[PDB]
C-alpha cells in the first residue's frame, strides 16, 4: 500500500519517479572615548556586564598639529597675522574636524578682521608646511602639496561669474553654445577648404 | 544607517497598524459570516 | 509612451555574482544567457504540456515538469535539476 | 497557536480585568491593590483588610512599578490566568495612556524574567478598546479610575501628538461624591468606605444633561429620589447627587480641580488631529471605561459635541451597550486571533535583541 | 496586511517564479497550470544558468578576462559533454568554434637563411 | 547607544517632548501657555489652557524662537517633566533644540539652568536646522522652516549651520493670522471663539449666526481672547487656505472651487478667491495691503538669498538638498508652488531636489525627530555635556561641546 503520509506535491514528486536565564538589566557604563569619566547607562545583556564600550573606536580625531610658543615666534611669525589671530584658526580646525567651509563662518569677525576662505586655508597650510620644514625626524610629510591660493581665488571668481546668468547668460547663452561648434566647424570648413580648393585649382 | 532604519520602521509600523485594523474588521465580518455559515451548516446537516 | 521590455538580466546577474563574486558579464553575454533561459523555458513548458495532454490532463503540475526535466536534460545533468527542484518544492511547502 | 491560549490583562487603578482570553468577558478580576503591615496581601484579601493594612496602588494614574507591587498584582493574576506557564500563556499587559518607553521596557523585561514566558506582548489600552467595535478612528473617552484618555486612535495607531487626558474618572469622582454626601444626607468619611460610597454610583448613575436643561431635572421634584439603601437599610432619599457628579466629569470646575470638560476635552483632542482625518473622528466616537456606563452620558456627549462640532459633521455614537469592559472585549478579540500569532515576542527575538525590542 | 513574501524567496530561487508562472498561465501551454510547475521550472532554469555561468567564468579566468563574452559562452557550451548535447542545435552570435594550435608549424618548416 | 533620555523641541508655537528613539513626541501642547500671577501659575495642557475660566493671560514663554522669560521657561519645563513625562530629570539626559540665531548668553544661561535646578546627568543643545537635516536623511542641505513667527532658510553643510547664509522673513503664521483677521473683518464676519458660545442653531449659508452667549462668562483678558481667536483662525487656515499653483491671478483665482467652513458660532460661508490671495503674500509680499515695502523676502526669495550668501562650492549641494519643514508648509499646494519657483530661479547646473517629506508628523515634528534619532546613536554618546563637564568648565561648556 502507498506509504505517503507527507505533502501531496512533494510525496508525488518523491515516489512517482523513484528556561532562558539571560536577564537584561539597566547597567551603567563609562565610554573610553571620553576623558571626563561621564557615567552613562545602556540596555546590555548579563553575559557582558563590564565590557568596554564598542563605539569608542569611532573617535579618530583630526590630525591638527600643535606647536610651542617659541616655535611660533621663531618660524610662524607673520606681519599680517598675530597669535590671537592664528591660534583661533587652529582651535576652530580642531573643533570642527578641519573643514574650512564651516571654520570661515565660525571666524570671530568682531576681534579679527574679515578673512575669506581661501586666505584662511592658505595661512593654515603655510603654517603646517613651515612646521614640517622645521622638523626632520618626525617625518611630518615634509613635501606638503600646498595649493596655490591665487589659482583658487581666480577659480572661485570665474565660477561665481558662471553662477549668476539669469537674464541672457543662461537662456541666450544657448547662442554662444551653438557658436562653440559653429566656429570650430565653419571657420575650418571655410578657410582650410579655401586653401585646399586653391591648391586643387592650381593642380587643375 | 539609523535614519533609513527609522523611516522604514515608521512605514512598517503604519503598515502593521493597517494590518491589525483590517484583521479586526475581518474578525467581525467573519463572525457574522460564521453565523450565516452556521445556518448553512444546519442546511448541510439536513443534506447529510 | 515608454514601451518597456522585460528580461532576466536581474536574476542572472544575481546568480552570476553569487556563484562568481569577482567575475562579471558583458551585455551581449547577458542577452545570450537570457536567450538560453527563454529557450529552456519554452522547451520545458512544451514538454510538460504535451506530457499532460497525453494523459488527458488539462493542468501542468510539478510532476509533469519533473518528468519533462528527466526527458530533456541528458545523462548526468537531469538528476541534479530534478533534485534541486524537489528540494525547492519541499522547502516551499514547508513555509520557510 | 497563541489564539486559543491568549491571555489579557488590564489592571489600572479601578479594577484588574485579567484572566484567560478567548471568551467575551473577564475570567476573574480583583481591585488591583496590595497591602503590607503598618507596624503581604493582594487582590480581594487586600480589599477585605483595607481597614488594617497599608494599602498602596501599584498603578498611579498610569505609572507602574513591577518589583513587588505590580509583581504581586501579576502573581494574583496567576490565579485568574491559567496555572504554571507551560499550559497556556500568551501575555499582553496593561500599558498606560502614554508612558511608552519607561513602562514597556521594564515591564516586558521583568515579566519575561519572572514568568519565563516563551510568549508575550504589550500595547496601549486605547487600540485594544477600539478593537471592541472595529472602525477607522476612535476618540475613546476611556474614563477608567485614574485616567480619562482622549486617544485619537486613527487606523489603530495611537497618535501621541494629539493625545490628551483628564483626571476626573475614578477616585476623584468618588471623593467628590463622598464630600457632596454629608452635605446632603448620609455619607462616610474614610477610604475604608469609599467602596460602599461608589456602590451608590454602581446603581444610580443618571446624568443631569447640564447646560441644555440645567434646572428641570431637579426642579421636577419627582421621580428622582431613588433612595439608595445602605447595609443597615437607610432610605435617606438620595437627592441632588442624582444630578451632582455625573457632570463633575464634564465640568471639572464643579469639583474644584479645573480642566476642559470630558466633552470639550475630547473635542480639543480631535481638534489637534489632522484636518482631513477629523471627519471620521466625530462619526466614530467610542466610550470606554467603568465610569462610562452612566446611561445618560451618551446623550450628553452627543449634545455637547454637536454644540462644539460643526453642523456639517454628525456625532455618531457607537458606545457598546456593555462598555463596562470594552477594553477587555477588544483586547481579547485582538489576542484571541489565529492570524495574530506572527506578532508575538518569544525567546528567540528576546535573546537576539532583548527587552529593547521595538516595544 | 502581513508583509508580502515573493515565491522566489520562499523556495529559495533567484530566477522569478512569479514571472515564470505568469508567462505560463497566459502562455496557452495548458488550461490551469499547477502551483508547483513554475517553481520547478524556475529551479531548473536557475541550476542550468548557474552551471553555464560557472563554466563561462572558469573559461574567462583561463583566458585572463573579467567580462564574460560570447567567446567564453561558446567555449563552455562546446567543452562540456552534456551542455553541448543540450545545445547542439544552438548557435551563438559573435561566437567561434574550438581552435587549433599553430605550434605544429615550427618543427616542420620555417623561413630559411636564404636572403634572411 | 539608546539611553533613557528626553528630547525637548521647544517651538514658538508648540513644544514637543518625548524619549529618544521614538517616532513621535510623547506630548505636544501649544507654547503660548496661559499664565496667572497668583508664584505665577502656568498651564501646560490643552485641556487645562483652552478652558472657559481662569483669565490665564498668555505669556508666550518664548518669542522669535528664543527664550524670553526664564521663570515661565522653568515653569513649563517643570510641568512637562511631571505631567506627561513623570520622571526625575536626574535620571534622563536632555537633548534640547535651539534657534540658529540664539545668542550665546541665552545658550549658557539655559545650560546652567538645567544643571543647578534639574541636575540632569547630561545635556546637549543642537540647532533646529541640524536636527531637521539629520531627520530627512541629509548631512548637507538647506533647511526651509516656515514656522509661526518666522520663515527661515538655514543652510547646513556637514552637520553644521552656516550663520552667514541664514535668511529670515517675518512672513509666517502670524502674517497668515493677521491676513485672516483682515479678511474676516472685511466680510463682516464676527470672530466668536468657542468659550463664548452656549448653544447654536443651524442657519443658512451666509445668514447671521443664531447662537446664545453664556451668561456666566469667564474673566478673560484681551490676551487670552486674542489667543482663542488665533486658535480659531489657525483652524480656519488649516481647513480653507490653499497656496496658488502659479503666481496669483485674480481671473484664475475666481475659477477655483470654493471651500465651505463653519465658524464655532454657526456662521458658515463659501470662500472663493480670498482664500488663495492670503497665502500669496508668503511668496509675493508686494501684493499685500498694509505691507508697503519690498525688503520682505518671499519663501523662494529667502531660499535663493540664503543659498547665494554661501560659497559656490556648496551651492550645488544646497540646491540638491532643500528640506522643507514647518506648520505653514502644510498649506495645500505650498510645496508645488515652492518647487516651481525654485526650478524657475535655480540655475540649470544646480540640480534642484525637494525631499518628499510632507506628512504632518514629518513636517511639524521634523526638528524633534532629528534629535530623537541623534540621541539614539552610540556615536552621540561621546558628545554629551556631562555634569562634570559643566561643573569644571562652567556654563561656557555649551559653546565647545555643541557649538
Ligand atoms: N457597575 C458599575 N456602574 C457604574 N460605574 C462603575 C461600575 N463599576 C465600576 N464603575 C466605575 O468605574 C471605575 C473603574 O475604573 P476602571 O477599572 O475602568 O479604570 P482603568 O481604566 O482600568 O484604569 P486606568 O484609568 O489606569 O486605565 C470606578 O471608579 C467606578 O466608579
Ligand atoms: N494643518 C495645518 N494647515 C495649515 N497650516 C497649519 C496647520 N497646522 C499649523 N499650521 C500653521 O503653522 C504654524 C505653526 O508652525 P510650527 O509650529 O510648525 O513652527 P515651529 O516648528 O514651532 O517653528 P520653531 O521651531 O522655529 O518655533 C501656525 O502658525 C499655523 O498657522
Amino acid at each position: 500500500k502507498r506509504p505517503e503520509g507527507m505533502h501531496r506535491e512533494v510525496y508525488a514528486l518523491l515516489y512517482s519517479d523513484k528556561k532562558k536565564v539571560r536577564p537584561w538589566k539597566w547597567m551603567p557604563f563609562t565610554n573610553p572615548a571620553r576623558k571626563d569619566g561621564a557615567m552613562f547607562f545602556h540596555w546590555r545583556r548579563a553575559a557582558e556586564e563590564g565590557k568596554d564600550y564598542p563605539f569608542a573606536r569611532f573617535n579618530k580625531t583630526v590630525q591638527v598639529p600643535v606647536y610651542s610658543e617659541q616655535e611660533y615666534q621663531l618660524y610662524l611669525h607673520d606681519d599680517a597675522w598675530t597669535k590671537a589671530e592664528t591660534d583661533h584658526l587652529f582651535d576652530l580646525s580642531r573643533r570642527f574636524d578641519l573643514r574650512f567651509v564651516v571654520i570661515h563662518d565660525r571666524y570671530d569677525h568682531q576681534q579679527f578682521k574679515k578673512r575669506s576662505v581661501e586666505d584662511l586655508k592658505e595661512r593654515y597650510y603655510h603654517i603646517c608646511a613651515k612646521l614640517a620644514n622645521v622638523r626632520a625626524v618626525p617625518g611630518t610629510d615634509l613635501k606638503i602639496p600646498v595649493f596655490d591660493a591665487g589659482h583658487e581665488r581666480r577659480r572661485k571668481e570665474q565660477l561665481e561669474r558662471l553662477y549668476n546668468r539669469t537674464p541672457e547668460q543662461v537662456a541666450e547663452e544657448e547662442y554662444l553654445l551653438q557658436e562653440l561648434r559653429k566656429i570650430e566647424a565653419r571657420k575650418k570648413e571655410r578657410e582650410k577648404r579655401s586653401q585646399d580648393l586653391q591648391k586643387l585649382i592650381t593642380a587643375a | 544607517w539609523l535614519s533609513a532604519d527609522f523611516a522604514q520602521e515608521r512605514r512598517w509600523k503604519r503598515g502593521v497598524a493597517r494590518k491589525v485594523v483590517r484583521m479586526v474588521i475581518r474578525h467581525h465580518e467573519e463572525q457574522r459570516q460564521k453565523e450565516e455559515r452556521a445556518r448553512r451548516e444546519e442546511q448541510a446537516k439536513l443534506r447529510r | 509612451k515608454r514601451s518597456r521590455k522585460e528580461s532576466y538580466s536581474v536574476y542572472v546577474y544575481k546568480v552570476l555574482k553569487q556563484v562568481h563574486p569577482d567575475t562579471g558579464i558583458s551585455s551581449k553575454a547577458m542577452g545570450i544567457m537570457n536567450s538560453f533561459v527563454n529557450d529552456i523555458f519554452e522547451r520545458i513548458a512544451g514538454e510538460a504540456s504535451r506530457l499532460a495532454h497525453y494523459n488527458k490532463r488539462s493542468t501542468i503540475t510539478s510532476r509533469e515538469i519533473q518528468t519533462a526535466v528527466r526527458l530533456l536534460l541528458p545523462g548526468e545533468l537531469a538528476k541534479h535539476a530534478v533534485s534541486e527542484g524537489t528540494k525547492a518544492v519541499t522547502k516551499y511547502t514547508s513555509s520557510k | 497557536d497563541d489564539d486559543i491560549a491568549a491571555l489579557v490583562v488590564d489592571n489600572g487603578s479601578g479594577m484588574c480585568k485579567a484572566g484567560f482570553a478567548g471568551d467575551d468577558a473577564p475570567r476573574a478580576v480583583f481591585p488591583s491593590i496590595v497591602g503590607r503591615p503598618r507596624h503581604s496581601y493582594v487582590g480581594d484579601e487586600a480589599q477585605s483588610k483595607r481597614g488594617i493594612l497599608t494599602l498602596k496602588y501599584p498603578i498611579e494614574h498610569g505609572i507602574v512599578t513591577n518589583w513587588d507591587d505590580m509583581e504581586k498584582i501579576w502573581h494574583h493574576t496567576f490565579y485568574n490566568e491559567l496555572r504554571v506557564a507551560p499550559e497556556e500563556h500568551p501575555v499582553l499587559l496593561t500599558e498606560a495612556p502614554l508612558n511608552p518607553k519607561a513602562n514597556r521596557e521594564k515591564m516586558t523585561q521583568i515579566m519575561f524574567e519572572t514568568f519565563n514566558t516563551p510568549a508575550m506582548y504589550v500595547a496601549i489600552q486605547a487600540v485594544l478598546s477600539l478593537y471592541a467595535s472595529g472602525r477607522t478612528t476612535g476618540i475613546v473617552m476611556d474614563s477608567g479610575d485614574g485616567v480619562t484618555h482622549t486617544v485619537p486612535i486613527y487606523e489603530g495607531y495611537a497618535l501621541p501628538h494629539a493625545i490628551l487626558r483628564l483626571d476626573l474618572a475614578g477616585r476623584d469622582l468618588t471623593d467628590y461624591l463622598m464630600k457632596i454626601l454629608t452635605e446632603r444626607g448620609y455619607s462616610f468619611t474614610t477610604t475604608a468606605e469609599r467602596e460602599i460610597v461608589r456602590d451608590i454610583k454602581e446603581k444610580l448613575c443618571y446624568v443631569a444633561l447640564d447646560f441644555e436643561q440645567e434646572m428641570a431635572t431637579a426642579a421636577s421634584s419627582s421621580s428622582l429620589e431613588k433612595s439608595y439603601e445602605l447595609p443597615d437599610g437607610q432610605v435617606i432619599t438620595i437627592g441632588n447627587e442624582r444630578f451632582r457628579c455625573p457632570e463633575a466629569l464634564f465640568q471639572p470646575s464643579f469639583l474644584g480641580m479645573e480642566s476642559c470638560g470630558i466633552h470639550e476635552t475630547t473635542f480639543n483632542s480631535i481638534m489637534k488631529c489632522d484636518v482631513d482625518i477629523r471627519k471620521d473622528l466625530y462619526a466614530n466616537t467610542v466610550l470606554s471605561g467603568g465610569t462610562t456606563m452612566y446611561p445618560g452620558i451618551a446623550d450628553r456627549m452627543q449634545k455637547e459635541i454637536t454644540a462644539l462640532a460643526p453642523s456639517t459633521m454628525k456625532i455618531k455614537i457607537i458606545a457598546p451597550p456593555e462598555r463596562k469592559y470594552s477594553v477587555w472585549i477588544g483586547g481579547s478579540i485582538l489576542a484571541s486571533l489565529s492570524t495574530f500569532q506572527q506578532m508575538w515576542i518569544s525567546k528567540q527575538e528576546y535573546d537576539e535583541s532583548g527587552p529593547s525590542i521595538v516595544h | 496586511r502581513a508583509k508580502a513574501k515573493s515565491r522566489s524567496s520562499r523556495a529559495g530561487l533567484q530566477f522569478p517564479v512569479g514571472r515564470v508562472h505568469r508567462l505560463l498561465r497566459k502562455g496557452n501551454y495548458a488550461e490551469r497550470v499547477g502551483a508547483g510547475a513554475p517553481v520547478y521550472l524556475a529551479a531548473v532554469l536557475e541550476y542550468l544558468t548557474a552551471e553555464i555561468l560557472e563554466l563561462a567564468g572558469n573559461a574567462a579566468r583561463d583566458n585572463k578576462k573579467t567580462r564574460i563574452i560570447p567567446r567564453h559562452l561558446q567555449l563552455a557550451i562546446r567543452n562540456d559533454e552534456e551542455l553541448n548535447k543540450l545545445l547542439g542545435r544552438v548557435t551563438i552570435a559573435q561566437g567561434g568554434v574550438l581552435p587549433n594550435i599553430q605550434a605544429v608549424l615550427l618543427p616542420k618548416k620555417t623561413e630559411s637563411h636564404h636572403k634572411a | 547607544d539608546e539611553v533613557g533620555a528626553l528630547v525637548f523641541d521647544i517651538g514658538s508655537y508648540t513644544v514637543r517632548a518625548g524619549y529618544a528613539g521614538e517616532d513621535c513626541p510623547k506630548v505636544d501642547f501649544p507654547t503660548a501657555i496661559g499664565m496667572v500671577v497668583e508664584g505665577p501659575t502656568y498651564y501646560i495642557d490643552t485641556n487645562a489652557l483652552r478652558v472657559p475660566r481662569e483669565n490665564m493671560e498668555a505669556i508666550s514663554p518664548l518669542k522669535n524662537g528664543m527664550v524670553e522669560d526664564w521663570d515661565s521657561f522653568q515653569a513649563i519645563l517643570d510641568h512637562t517633566y511631571k505631567m506627561h513625562v513623570k520622571s526625575e530629570a536626574s535620571l534622563h539626559p536632555v537633548l534640547m533644540s535651539e534657534a540658529p540665531w540664539n545668542t550665546r548668553a541665552k545658550r549658557e544661561k539655559l545650560t546652567e539652568l538645567m544643571f543647578e535646578h534639574y541636575n540632569i546627568p547630561a545635556f546637549f543643545l543642537c540647532k533646529t536646522a541640524v536636527l531637521t537635516a539629520f531627520a530627512n536623511g541629509r548631512s548637507t542641505g538647506l533647511i526651509l522652516d516656515s514656522g509661526a513667527t518666522h520663515t527661515t532658510a538655514i543652510p547646513v553643510h556637514d552637520g553644521y549651520v552656516l550663520q552667514q547664509g541664514i535668511v529670515k522673513s517675518p512672513l509666517a503664521g502670524d502674517f497668515i493670522t493677521m491676513q485672516c483677521r483682515e479678511l474676516f473683518q472685511e466680510m463682516n464676519i464676527e470672530l466668536v471663539p468657542p468659550y463664548m458660545i452656549a448653544s447654536k442653531e443651524a442657519v443658512r449659508e451666509g445668514s447671521p449666526a443664531n447662537w446664545k452667549r453664556k451668561e456666566k462668562l469667564p474673566q478673560v483678558t484681551r490676551s487670552w481672547h486674542n489667543y482663542m481667536c488665533n486658535c480659531v483662525i489657525q483652524d480656519f487656515q488649516a481647513s480653507v487656505l490653499q497656496v496658488s499653483d502659479s503666481t496669483y491671478d485674480e481671473q484664475v483665482a475666481a475659477q477655483m472651487p470654493t471651500v465651505h467652513y463653519e465658524f464655532p458660532n454657526g456662521y458658515n460661508c463659501d470662500f472663493g478667491a480670498e482664500r488663495l490671495k492670503i497665502p500669496e503674500g508668503l511668496f509675493d509680499p508686494s501684493n499685500v495691503k498694509g505691507l508697503s515695502g519690498n525688503t520682505m523676502l518671499g519663501v523662494s526669495h529667502v531660499v535663493t538669498t540664503s543659498v547665494g550668501m554661501c560659497d559656490i562650492d556648496i551651492r550645488p549641494g544646497l540646491y540638491g538638498s532643500v528640506i522643507v519643514a514647518g506648520g505653514n508648509t502644510l498649506i495645500q499646494s505650498f510645496t508645488d508652488r515652492l518647487n516651481r519657483e525654485l526650478s524657475q530661479k535655480t540655475p540649470p547646473s544646480m540640480r534642484l531636489k525637494l525631499i518628499a517629506n510632507n506628512t504632518t508628523v514629518e513636517r511639524r515634528f521634523s526638528s524633534w525627530i532629528g534629535g530623537s534619532i541623534l540621541a539614539s546613536l552610540g556615536t552621540f554618546q561621546q558628545m554629551w555635556i556631562s555634569k562634570q563637564e559643566y561643573e569644571e568648565g562652567g556654563k561656557q561648556c555649551v559653546e565647545r561641546k555643541c557649538p
